[PDB]
């Protein structure tokens, strides 16, 4: 009877091996990357239709009636939704049935339907974008017993045990003799663990699919992969297939073989319809429902994830992937990204067919006007398969998009340079070392009859000759100092006269930072993709704080933005001002010699949007001016709902009237211009002639 | 029982 001692002592070693993994770190859970968290408040400038696209972009479903969470219904002037549960960083939250009611172009109320009482603010769960690739290649999403519906548990138990045996198989075993080992270790833990815990570990471990060279396993990550919704919100027809795929994940895959995978769902629906849980009253409904996502996803948002990945080890260090169950909260906006991706996908072939181009590429970057939080990033014409990210990697000449920096430097000197100061416009010839004389020309190759133009109009019209006359009067290091204050790389600045008209090679995310500093009213906000990084135990690892650094005077930035509103209404960008006049959009056009690169920096009330349009091989685009990059921005403005830019003038701003000769008038005048003054009595000094 | 099947009709409709 010595065999009874060998098996008894062996069981203690199996019990020690189970206790070590289960009581502690079970799996190396990858880091979940979520999008932005949108709070909703009374009198918020959001429409009903704008809220519908926000909800659908955050994985909500428009339905006739609401049953499970992540669902909503539209009415004449209101939306009724069930806000899904989400463990937010500030406070954990359950399901919330609420009605968002609209007056016109604003959210009037948000009322909880269970108590018929308003909310001061209402949180919206962030969209799960992707999971950060693990070394082992076992991608999962942990969900405790509480998160799984009881019908999904009944559908599982009905087709497997019907009171665990395959849990121990996938835990520590591999691929007849060790079936006794599987039977012994199953009964050891089943007796020494809870009835609820065995379903939790099983539902997160089971293999349900593949996504390239990484194993997608567990009901939670599989639900979002196969259906685009969490495990909690699975319809019984979707639960039947997800339960059915446990036996043959690869053979019952809907992408490789849809016909074979369709029969499994109906077979599992019969196993439960034959038993008590379901009857034949609804078999015809669930058997008709076909399976939704089209061809899964290997790498969602590759462009935006480059910035997230770069920023993670640059802030927290590479000592972070070792941690399990990390929660990364990004600034990503799904409405803007979806709007930008369509504008790039549809806008590129629209230009190639009209102008007869063989190839044309693009890059769009949207950031917050005041905080610099990166809201969207498109780095190519077709973001279906995107290896190269033009928004970060493609470093190109900014061209005429460099002109605002010269006028900013000038307008920061209120006592000498203003919006009515005259700049010369006659032939120029600047000698330089090595070697020929530099004779810059306007696009027109024309000069003004009077031999001068006032500052305001030179920027409005993007006049080359007066920008060189202004830029050289201030000095090249004064203009270069503004580029450093605007937040561009110092290694890219070469202070020579060519720099004044665009000899400066920046990438769209570096241009985004420059225009952001202006957009805020001269406050440089270091561009960021991360909001916070939280551990599995709720402890914060990284948390953003405001970094608004006073770069240039607020009055100088205001007048430069006021002039950029004239650029879009009557100047180089007059095309967009006629389409969207009610936004009062501020912006600037970008063109290089032979139009190798085209750009547009568009600022609205809420964001800064930089757009580049050029070829990868640095060749002439055969496109008129900045119309190439403006038409992509027009499509982005069309694809989502922009915010009107209603500029609030800072202190010491006085709207003064000037005569035809460009001098301030006491009473009246024929052209009103904002001017940086504490005492607007400059008119006395001008009128006493 | 009929209390399980009736709830499922209004949940899936
Ligand atoms: O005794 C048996 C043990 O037999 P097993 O083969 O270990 O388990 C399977 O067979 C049982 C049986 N014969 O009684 C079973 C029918 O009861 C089991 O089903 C249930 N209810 O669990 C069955 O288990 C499942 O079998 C799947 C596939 O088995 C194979 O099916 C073929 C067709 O019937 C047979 O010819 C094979 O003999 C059999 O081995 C397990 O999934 C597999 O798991 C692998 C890890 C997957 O490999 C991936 O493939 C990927 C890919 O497709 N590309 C990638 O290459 C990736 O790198 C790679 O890791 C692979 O793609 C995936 N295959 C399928 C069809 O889903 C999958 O991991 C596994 N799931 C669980 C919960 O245990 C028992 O205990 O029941």
């Amino acid at each position: 009877i010595v065999f009874a001692v060998l098996i008894a002592i062996y069981g203690v070693y199996l019990d020690q091996k189970i206790r070590s993994r289960i009581d502690g770190k079970v799996w190396q859970l990858p880091a979940a990357v979520y999008g932005r968290m949108v709070n909703l408040e009374p009198d918020m400038t959001i429409s009903k239709n704008e809220m519908v696209k926000l909800l659908e972009a955050t994985q909500y479903r428009q339905v006739s009636k609401m049953t499970r969470p992540g669902e909503f219904t539209v009415q004449a002037n209101s939306i009724e939704m069930i806000r899904r549960p989400f463990d937010f960083p500030d406070s954990k939250e359950g399901q919330v049935r609420a009605r968002l009611t609209f007056d016109g172009d604003h959210l009037a109320t948000i009322v909880n339907m269970e108590n018929n009482r308003q909310f001061g603010f209402f949180r919206l769960d962030p969209r799960l974008i992707t999971m950060i690739s693990s070394p082992n290649g076992e991608q999962r999403l942990f969900v405790p017993r509480s998160g799984f519906p009881d019908l999904l548990v009944d559908t599982l138990l009905a087709t497997e045990d019907r009171h665990t045996q395959q849990l121990v198989k996938n835990l520590f075993l591999s691929s007849y003799w060790r079936k006794a080992n599987e039977a012994y270790m199953a009964l050891i833990m089943d007796a020494r663990y809870s009835k609820d815990r065995i379903l939790e570990l099983y539902m997160n471990e089971v293999y349900l699919g593949q996504s390239g060279d990484n194993e997608i396993r567990g009901f939670p990550l599989a639900s979002l992969y196969y259906f685009g919704r969490p495990v909690e919100e699975l319809s019984l027809d979707q639960q039947a297939l997800l339960v059915g795929m446990v036996k043959g994940a690869s053979i019952y895959n809907p992408w490789r073989n849809p016909k074979l995978a369709l029969e499994r769902r109906n077979l599992v629906l019969r196993l439960l319809q034959q038993q008590q849980i379901i009857d034949q009253e609804l078999y015809d409904m669930l058997s008709a429902r076909p399976l939704q996502p089209r061809g899964g996803v290997i790498s969602p948002q590759p462009a935006f994830m480059q910035l997230v990945r770069q920023e993670l080890q640059a802030k927290l260090g590479d000592k972070v992937k070792d941690l399990s169950g990390v929660k990364i909260f990004t600034t990503f906006d799904s409405v803007a990204q979806d709007a930008a991706e369509k504008a790039a996908v549809e806008g590129i072939p629209a230009l190639k067919k009209q102008r007869k181009l063989s190839d044309l590429e693009t890059a769009i970057v949207v950031v917050d006007r005041f905080s610099g939080e990166v809201r969207a990033m498109v780095g190519g014409s077709e973001p279906q398969f995107a290896g190269y990210n033009r928004a970060m990697q493609a470093r190109r000449s900014i061209g005429s998009l460099a002109k605002p920096a010269t006028y900013l430097t000038a307008l920061s000197q209120p006592k000498i340079y203003r919006l009515n100061t005259w700049i010369a416009d006659a032939p120029i010839a600047l000698r330089q070392p090595n070697g020929q004389v530099w004779s810059p020309q306007n696009d027109d190759r024309r000069y003004s009859e009077s031999g001068r133009v006032m500052l305001v109009d030179a920027l409005t019209r993007s006049m080359n000759v007066p920008t060189v006359n202004l830029g050289m009067a201030l000095g090249l290091p004064a203009v270069t100092e503004t580029w450093i204050k605007l937040g561009v790389p110092k290694d890219q600045l070469h202070p020579v006269p060519a720099m004044l008209l665009g000899a400066l090679n920046l990438t769209p995310i570096e241009v985004a930072q420059a225009f952001q500093t202006i957009a805020s009213g001269g406050n440089r906000a270091p561009l960021s993709a991360l909001r916070s990084v939280i551990a599995e135990d709720g402890k914060v690892l990284y948390q953003s704080f405001p970094q608004a650094e006073r770069a240039v005077p607020a009055q100088a930035a205001y007048l430069t933005l006021w002039t950029m509103q004239q650029v879009v209404q009557r100047g180089t960008g007059r095309q967009l001002g006629a389409k969207y006049p009610n936004l009062h959009l501020a912006g600037k056009t970008g063109t290089t010699n032979n139009n190798v690169d085209t750009w547009f920096a568009g600022i609205d009330g809420s964001t800064v949007t930089i757009t580049w349009v050029g070829r990868d091989n640095n060749q002439p685009t055969k496109l008129y001016g900045a119309s190439g990059a403006m038409s992509i921005y027009q499509r982005y403005l069309a694809n989502q709902t922009p915010t009107p830019l209603n500029l609030v003038p800072p202190e010491d701003i006085a709207d003064m009237g000037v005569d035809y000769d460009g001098n301030f008038v006491c009473s009246g005048g024929m052209r009103i211009l904002p001017v940086w003054t504490s005492d607007p009595q400059s008119l006395c000094q001008q009128s006493e002639m | 029982p009929e209390e399980r099947w009736r709830y499922i009709k209004e949940l899936e409709s």
